[PDB]
RNA sequence: AUAAUGGUUUCUUAGACGUCGU
DNA sequence: ACGACGTCTAAGAAACCATTAT
């Protein structure tokens, strides 16, 4: 026949805010209740400093003046709520820079604008930013403006200016927010305000929200790769890993380099038994060191490629003999898309539904394969209409697309896997929309790999969350 | 400055491993589930502060710093915080320390099993430690089936004699500086037993070489014993190796001990091998004469293949309609042309492109074809061919899943059968197949429903035309057809699309395509898919199946029984 | 790079078969 | 056994355009 067993829907995850109030809408929850960190006052204040040319300094200042005043959404008004100002949503004042926190690079900016400089631009920028190396207790986050002329240096077949600046700034322990010409445009101010205020609060040291279903004994790890493309006849590959909690914080990650990087120059994104074992052992060590030596009872590992013979055994030989391990591969491209059909209502026969399939639907296909949506109709978050769904990608695709899960290990059911992935989708503080296509584990592994790729040396160290977000 | 490398402390242990002693610590047990000293320190400090979040570590640490507590990571916090939290309550202290270091998780890891295995065979003789748990004993008992000889402060009086009678393996649990109370307040001559056990360590270290893993230097009696052992002549003839997870947090006390050992003259290095499990696994990799039984217990065996049973049909009605059509056919007959000399796929493709045959061909261990004998006799001269037979393909699902060439061959046989005897076009782009609508014949009734699906507000639409800002381009409505094997079944995936006439000139009509498909929401897409399915398979939705034939008037044809109803599912309960 | 992710063009990787020579 | 290059399919990273939620 053509009956595809039976599908199930994962209910939309709830988020946790100040005083343990729950809401599925992040911006609405932040507006009504406030950030999660406000309960114990984790960030005392958010102090900013500027780093941009004077002829482009004023406009940067302008954006700060826009971050402490209300705004109204002109686009996507079905989801976005009214912005109330920084000391109305996050309960913490946004402190302007003083006279000594207005650094400049005047003679060094327009020259590289008129030139096509690469690495020297980045190291000169970092040197200019090094003048305040002592008085680092004067601000929390820096706002840096790369002009529309620096676009030529921005990147050319390889080297990336933003990635390399972030890489050189991470050891200096200071978060950075880069403002381009796009943030000062788009005719929808509320979008930019909601996207920058949350990022600044997170980079200051706060936790804007959290997952409500946090009372489980689980942990989550992600693995992703990136092509290095050195100017030669070869092609390097780099990988990274992270650890997350059921509440979804995961503030650290291990930046380990696969084996001896002297005469290896790996050509495919597949770790050997020893390399996978080393990475997972170091990840477990970091998780234990961050949680007072507590070992999770169950581990989820997500990867973009399949698990080879060596990788599964290396994963099983990194944890205890009584910890349940579930290895999942996530495939972004699929031949299925699926449509929603409403049932027979009052004097109304079955017919195709107006809005698309629900977000948390999952369909079993094979004894080891499943289709998860993570994209589609969402109920209860519409602002104007009270009972109309919201499809967030309506301006790009008429219909949502699912993902595939291959589940190389484990013995449990699909519900736990799909619930964990759907919950992990909703905790990206760099993203100002409702959710993402992929869980935060894969996203963060990809971004960490992209940053680590642009580095001449090994860098076997453990870095921080906010330094790359 | 004399610090060995990770790889340099792997050939030395490979060469001489019998003259090696170990001094374990709390960190080596951390991966077994038992928290180390620092984890208890943060617990007691948080308990003094009164499931609580670990995100307020910095504030409580600063409040500690304000009062004037000794220091962070200083070798004084253990006893101080234990006394502060538990006052003089000895029984409560024992109850606490017996609950967080109990056989709770006490689950073995790879390093503990490797160490137990190395204790089984005569590779490592004596192992010292400061722990008072049963991780090593449990691992040894599991791997061997026997019981280890453990000497501790419960009437051993045999360690030094054991070294002389060579009663290996010898596991000596030592009290240290803080096990349940301080070492000072043990009146009943228990300090003399500790002194005897320590005195055994001097003779133990005279002959062997030391490898210290998972130790931080917290204790004072342990450090005094190590210094006294160093003071002995030619102590540690094979050298001393202190392995740490990272040099950046390398315990200035440990650094001072290494400096002293170097100054007095000792092959002492501060080695960095990462974690305990990592180092033990890497050591286990280069081991000779491994018994078959031991290797099964040490490394985790093959894990069973994953199998999650599929649920049954559902009953809720917010239904889900997919785009995949089932294929019921599972047995077809093709042709085989035995050749005098073997050829390659590239040569076959070139010969196919030479003269256009009314047949399909592919190359495996034998060349397979579908069509007519005169066609292949045109593509292949009579001199080279010897005999022409048949090749059965049973259970096409498994053959397609296993072999890749058969996938493409059956896909092309199916699409040739589908598009045969119909006005629909046939186009290929990046190996994907399309069913574009002809511009000349895009007015008859067979496409009328499709027009109704692409209109607006009930008005009719256009299924062919020309791009707006282009006086040479043209566009039509198409659909991509793929064949996918999943779960042992064959599906045909259909996806509506828009085709641009000059294939190399498709980037000049991207905006037109995006504008054309912008409001093609759930209902419009449903109607478009229904119209396309009706166009391709003739019979409207609800029909059971239709048989399609490829090369019907040929010796080696292809009959298929594709199903018209698309796969769907209902909700549980 | 406030963001979301859809297209287009190239580039690889993995697996599976084949021929030759070694 | 095993080194070269062909063939096929499946899947993804890089880099550049585009528009903003019935
Ligand atoms: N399992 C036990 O018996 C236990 C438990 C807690 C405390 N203690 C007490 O602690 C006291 C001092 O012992 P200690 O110096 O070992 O305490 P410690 O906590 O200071 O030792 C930790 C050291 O091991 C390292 N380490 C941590 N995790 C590791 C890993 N996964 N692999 C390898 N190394 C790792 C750490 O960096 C550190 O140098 C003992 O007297 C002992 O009585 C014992």
């Amino acid at each position: 026949l053509s009956q595809l067993a039976a599908h199930s829907t994962i209910p939309e995850p709830l988020l946790l805010f100040k005083d343990n109030r729950t809401d599925t809408h992040p911006l609405r929850g932040l507006s009504q209740y406030g950030p999660y960190s406000a309960c114990f006052n984790l960030p005392g204040q958010v102090r900013l400093a500027y780093l941009a040319p004077t002829e482009h300094m004023r406009k940067l200042d302008a954006i700060v003046r826009e971050l402490q005043n209300p705004a109204t959404p002109k686009e996507a008004t079905n989801y976005y709520v009214e912005y109330g100002g920084f000391e109305k949503v996050f309960k913490v004042p946004l402190v302007m820079p003083q006279e000594h926190l207005r650094c400049l690079a005047l003679d060094e900016c327009h020259g590289v604008a008129a030139n096509g400089n690469g690495l020297a631009l980045a190291d000169k920028i970092v040197q200019s930013m090094s003048g305040l190396f002592r008085q680092k207790h004067a601000f929390d986050v820096l706002l840096v403006y790369l002009p529309a002329s620096w676009k030529k240096c921005f990147e050319y077949d390889g080297f990336d200016l933003h990635d390399r600046i972030k890489a050189k700034v991470a050891p200096l322990n200071l978060p950075i927010q880069i403002i381009n010409d796009t943030a000062l445009t788009r005719q929808c101010r509320a979008n930019v305000m909601w996207g920058v205020s949350v990022a600044l609060y997170a980079k200051a040291g706060g936790i804007p929200w959290k997952l409500a279903d946090w009372d489980k004994d689980e942990a989550y790890i992600g693995l992703s790769y990136a092509i290095k493309k050195n100017a030669e006849g070869q092609e390097y590959t780099t990988c990274c890993s992270q650890v997350f909690d059921p509440d979804g914080t995961g503030f650290e990650f291990v930046a380990y380099d696969t084996r001896e990087f002297i005469t290896d120059r790996k050509g495919n994104p597949y770790l050997s038994y020893q390399e996978m074992q080393s990475v997972l052992s170091k990840s477990l060590h970091l998780y234990q060191s961050s949680h007072n030596g507590r070992m999770p009872r169950k581990i989820f590992i997500h990867k973009t490629t399949h698990f080879t013979e060596d990788e599964i055994q290396g994963a099983f030989d990194s944890f205890s003999s009584s910890t349940e391990i579930e290895l999942v591969q996530i495939i972004q491209s699929t031949n299925w898309y699926g449509l929603k059909v409403d049932g027979k209502k009052g004097d109304k026969p079955v017919a195709p539904a107006s809005y698309p399939v629900d977000r948390g639907l999952y369909q079993p296909l094979t004894e080891s394969e499943c289709l998860l949506w993570t994209q589609g109709s969402v109920m209860g978050v519409n602002q104007q209409n009270p009972g109309q769904p919201v499809f967030k990608e309506a301006a790009l695709t008429p219909l949502p697309n699912p993902i595939m899960l291959r589940r190389f290990s484990g013995n449990g059911g699909w519900h736990a896997t799909c619930s964990s992935i759907l919950a992990l989708t909703k905790v990206d503080w760099n993203n100002n929309t409702l959710y993402k296509k992929l869980p935060v584990t894969l996203v963060y592994s990809q971004v960490f790999a992209d940053v680590v790729k642009q580095t001449p040396e090994i860098v076997n160290e453990i870095y921080d969350y906010r330094f790359f977000m | 400055m004399d610090v060995l490398t990770d790889n340099e402390f792997y050939q030395h242990y490979l060469q001489n491993s019998q003259h090696m002693m170990w001094f374990l610590g709390a960190g080596t047990s951390r991966s077994a589930g038992l928290p180390t000293a620092s984890d208890i320190i943060w617990d007691l400090k948080h308990r003094y502060y009164c499931i609580n979040n670990h995100a307020i570590k910095s504030k409580i640490q600063s409040y500690m710093d304000s009062k004037g507590f000794p220091l962070q990571w200083s070798p004084e916090e253990y006893s101080f915080y234990f006394e502060l939290v538990f006052r003089d309550d000895y029984e409560a202290q024992r109850k606490y320390l017996l609950e967080a270091l109990a056989s709770r998780k006490v689950s073995l890891n790879i390093g503990h099993r490797v160490l137990a295995a190395l204790l089984e065979m005569n590779q490592t003789k004596v192992v010292f430690t400061t722990n008072f748990d049963d991780v090593i004993e449990t691992a040894f008992s599991d791997i061997s089936g026997k019981h280890l000889s453990v000497y501790h402060l419960e009437g051993s009086y045999a360690a030094l004699s054991a070294l002389n009678t060579e009663a290996f393996p010898i596991y000596a649990k030592i009290h240290g500086d803080f096990r349940y109370q301080k070492i000072k307040n043990l009146t009943p001559d228990l300090q003399t037993n500790d002194r005897e056990i320590h005195k055994c360590f001097l003779a133990a270290a005279i002959r062997f070489g030391l490898v210290v893993s998972g130790y931080s230097g917290r204790d004072e009696n342990v450090m005094t014993m190590l210094r006294a052992a160093i003071d002995q002549n030619n102590a540690f003839p094979h050298g001393l190796y202190w392995t740490v997870p990272s040099i950046s947090k390398s315990e200035p006390a440990v650094q001072d001990l290494i400096t002293y050992a170097q100054g007095k003259g000792v092959r002492a290095y501060l080695v960095e091998t990462g974690t305990f499990d990592e180092m033990l696994s890497k050591i286990w990799r280069q081991v000779k004469d491994k018994p078959a039984a031991i290797d099964a217990k040490v490394r985790t065996a093959r894990v069973c293949p994953v199998s999650i049973p599929l649920p049954g049909p559902g009953k809720s009605f917010p239904a889900l309609r997919t785009n995949a059509l089932p294929v019921v056919t599972q047995s077809i007959r093709c042709g085989v042309v035995t050749l005098a000399s073997p050829i390659t796929f590239s040569e076959l493709k070139e010969r196919i492109s030479q003269k256009s045959p009314k047949a399909l061909l592919t190359y495996t261990e034998k060349v397979l074809f579908l069509g007519g004998e005169p066609e292949i006799r045109k593509i292949f001269s009579n001199d080279e061919i010897n005999s022409i037979g048949q090749y059965y393909i049973d259970e096409i699902a498994q053959s397609v899943a296993a072999s890749t060439f058969l996938k493409s061959f059956v896909e092309e046989a199916i699409l040739t059968a589908l598009l045969r005897e119909k006005p629909i076009l046939h186009r290929v782009r990046h190996r994907t197949h399309y069913a574009v609508i002809p511009n000349a014949s895009a007015k008859d009734d067979r496409f009328l429903d499709l027009r109704k699906a692409v209109g607006f507000k009930g008005d009719l639409g256009y299924i062919t035309g020309n791009v707006t800002n282009a006086k040479e381009l043209s566009w039509a409505e198409a659909v991509s057809i793929r064949l996918e094997e999943r779960g042992g079944k064959l599906w045909i995936m259909l996806k509506p699309e828009i085709w641009i006439k000059p294939l190399d000139r498709r980037e000049e009509a991207t905006d037109f395509i995006r504008s054309r498909r912008r409001y093609r929401f759930n209902q419009c897409s449903y109607q478009i898919l229904d119209a396309w399915i009706k166009i391709l398979f003739g019979s409207i939705g609800g029909g059971g199946t239709v048989n399609i034939s490829c090369f019907p008037d040929a010796e080696f044809k292809a009959e298929f029984e594709i199903g018209t109803r698309t796969a769907f599912s209902l909700g549980v309960g």
